[PDB]
């Protein structure tokens, strides 16, 4: 089929900054009735793709006038005159000019801001998953900028990575910041049979790691 | 404007059909558009599956031949999707989306379905509140959680004061686990409000029919 | 001649949407016809759901109101039925059924599909042989037998010799206990070809994709 | 809604005999156009509904000139010449002039014929079934006539009630006799207590019972 092409894979840009997309595709996409039925869309996270261009090269049902389609023949260019916070998210094209339509694999803009400490927060096992017969100590670190960090966990001095669950969310389209949560499951014997718990956060945003703790019995 | 919405099973067992339906409103499916439903896969790739346009014509990608078939109710202003012997490899988010037959314009699309196909079983998911400790509820601000462990199929949803409560929210993605999904939730408000004033978690799981809150109280003395 | 075939899911449970197909051979489903959707539950009691004709129109009762959809595919030539919130009570045979718009004439239905809304899980069925004893395989006749125990939900379509050996065989309405149904089977031959000749027992059992033979060999010495 | 009372509820007919049954409507059937669409529907043991008379009075397609149907108004009427085995079953008469359209209550009609004494066959569990920790001890009774008729089993002499069950067959469309199996179900334990296994049948076709039966240790 025809196979649509997407580049950068990814693509880091500046708040106020242009950006720039290429979608090529393996067959012309003018039809015999002078028309290019190429679309862009945008999809934000945790949305559904978005319309942007249509025809190729122009301008959406109620889209801002900063996107601008361009190109012809098999090569198709996007750009944003200058990127905003909620202009994060992945980028596609679609072609619907050749049965069967096609997309391309996506293009995702990540949004540049200044660097943000994570806001780190540990949590004991609750009493009620603890008669359960099971223990997680949940630990939080929100709102951080850039999106790489590192985060250890320790029981009573000693590493633990056995038995630990991550989950990250995209960035966020308001201040383009990234949360996570880091997660440390244990049999209620081995939780009760340990006093100090500990969660290690390393980033760029201080050479010293943000520690956060407890033991139990306290509070 | 034009607004669609999909709804569906979120599990389906392997070799049986997938049914789905999308409702539209502001639009009349007779005029116009070209009614489709497009999927998209774990790693975000999309497929074009097909799609009716207002005079009732049908079209589909070949790669599902003969397991296949969308229709319409114009009473209803509905159209629908037909996936037989359905495999795993089925798993993946269904969106249904109107564009412009002429122009390819003003495309519309709904929220998504989510769509399992497992032999698993649906298991309801178990709400363990997360109250801080007596070192962070002295100073700055606090952070309150939720935990979800064990459920199946995806997905949940979650909120704070029945949906009140939205900003400083971050409900962060389940993993899958034992063939259980485990999801957390933290909400952030000033250190001066909480315990004043309650804060619940709702959590909602529909392939089990299940709803509960979990109010966060404070750990010791209460 | 026209003649129509249903296909759809034998078990369906509770709140979920019941989804059937109606396949249409020796006529277009765009000429003529009124194509039907009637069911009958367990009292033999008829019940009229709906229809489209040729032309794509549809009528459906107001006892469904709001829960039933009927579309076609003319590319397949089939159409179909779509009942949403499914209770207990919806269980029944579900027909399809063409009939002249005009007078009402030249009525085909197609074979019905049993339709069972519960709760309870599919069960594979345990099948046992039954064979004589010595007393009767000395005299004019022989009679064996088949017995088909604990499984849900209904139906198996049992045959002898893969369907081969049709005279003289009696299936009996499956009963149920424990909420599992037993069958049993029997076949008459004369009392001079068998054992010579082997007798197999074909059970299927669609619901769990089961499918057991069971040769009917003599008791003691063999 | 317009409501259709079928009468009589079942009906008993020699081979060779004529039929009638009836079909009386809530409202008249007749509409504008001077058409009375009313259908009349036969439903043999097992098949699906089948047609017979449409427009209220006039054959259906390829129906056998042995059905004739009339009346109009309210009150409608099938009538059939002459029995045949076939034409067991239970007959429906369907309306479609008003919306919402619906169907009588059906009429079953039994065919008579000369009695027939039952085949009867009895089987002690199978192997298979024992190692599994259940027992059942079937009986079959097959084509026979009349319908009625009682069946007894007895362990080592005594009635036995309870853990026993019947299934019969619809009237058999080709020499119209009737089915039967009668299945007695024990615990493997309970079973391997006993000795004697009988299955009495009793019908109008022999002042004394059928009688058969196997105890266990033989064949
Ligand atoms: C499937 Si679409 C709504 C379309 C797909 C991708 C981009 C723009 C338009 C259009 C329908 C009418 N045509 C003639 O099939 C060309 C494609
Ligand atoms: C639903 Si029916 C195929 C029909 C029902 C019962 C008996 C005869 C005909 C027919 C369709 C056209 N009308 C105008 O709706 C009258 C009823």
């Amino acid at each position: 089929d025809v196979v649509m092409t997407q580049s950068p894979k990814t693509i880091s840009v500046t708040i106020g900054q242009p950006a720039s997309i290429s979608c090529k595709s393996s067959q012309r996409l003018l039809n015999s009735n002078g028309k290019t039925f190429l679309n862009w869309l945008l999809q934000r996270p945790g949305q559904s793709p978005k319309r942007l261009i249509y025809l190729g090269t122009k301008l959406d049902s109620g889209v801002p006038d900063r996107f601008t389609g361009s190109g012809s023949g098999t090569d198709f260019t996007l750009k944003i005159s200058r990127v905003e916070a909620e202009d994060l998210g992945v980028y596609y094209c679609w072609q619907g000019t050749h049965f069967p339509y096609t997309f391309g694999g996506g293009t995702k803009l990540e949004i540049k801001r200044a660097d943000a400490a994570p806001t780190v927060s540990i949590f004991p096992p609750s009493s009620e998953q603890l008669t359960s017969g099971g223990a997680s100590v949940v630990c939080f670190l929100n709102n951080f900028y850039p999106k790489d960090i590192n985060v250890k966990w320790k029981i009573d001095g000693s590493e633990r990575q056995n038995g630990v669950l991550n989950s990250w969310t995209d960035q966020d389209s308001k201040d383009s910041t990234y949360s996570m949560s880091s997660t440390l499951t244990l049999t209620k014997d081995e939780y009760e049979r340990h006093n100090s718990y500990t969660c290690e956060a390393t980033h760029k945003t201080s050479t010293s790691p943000i520690v956060k703790s407890f033991n139990r019995n306290e509070c | 404007r034009v607004q669609l919405q999909q709804s569906g099973p979120g599990l389906v067992k392997p070799s049986q059909s997938l049914s789905l339906t999308c409702t539209v409103t502001g639009y009349s499916i007779t005029s116009d558009f070209a009614w489709n439903w497009i999927r998209q896969f774990p790693g975000n790739k999309l497929e074009w599956m097909g799609y009716i346009n207002y005079s009732g014509f049908t079209s589909h990608n070949p790669s599902l031949k003969s397991r296949i078939s969308i229709t319409r109710d114009t009473s209803k202003n509905q159209f629908f999707l037909q996936l037989n012997s359905v495999t795993t490899e089925d798993t993946a988010t269904y969106y249904c989306a109107g564009l412009l037959w002429y122009d390819g314009g003003a495309g519309s699309w709904g929220q998504g379905t989510l769509v399992t196909v497992s032999a698993a079983k649906t298991t309801a998911p178990s709400v363990y509140p997360l109250a801080p400790v007596c070192g962070d509820t002295t100073g700055s601000s606090v952070t309150l959680g939720c935990l979800v462990k064990g459920y199946f199929p995806e997905p949940v949803t979650l909120t704070w004061n029945s949906g009140s409560l939205s900003s400083g929210v971050h409900t962060f993605p389940a993993v899958l686990q034992s063939d259980l999904y485990t999801l957390s939730s933290s909400v952030t408000v000033t250190s001066s409000t909480w315990p004043s004033q309650s804060i619940t978690c709702n959590v909602a799981h529909p392939a089990s029919s299940t709803k509960v809150d979990k109010k966060i109280e404070p750990r010791g003395p209460t």
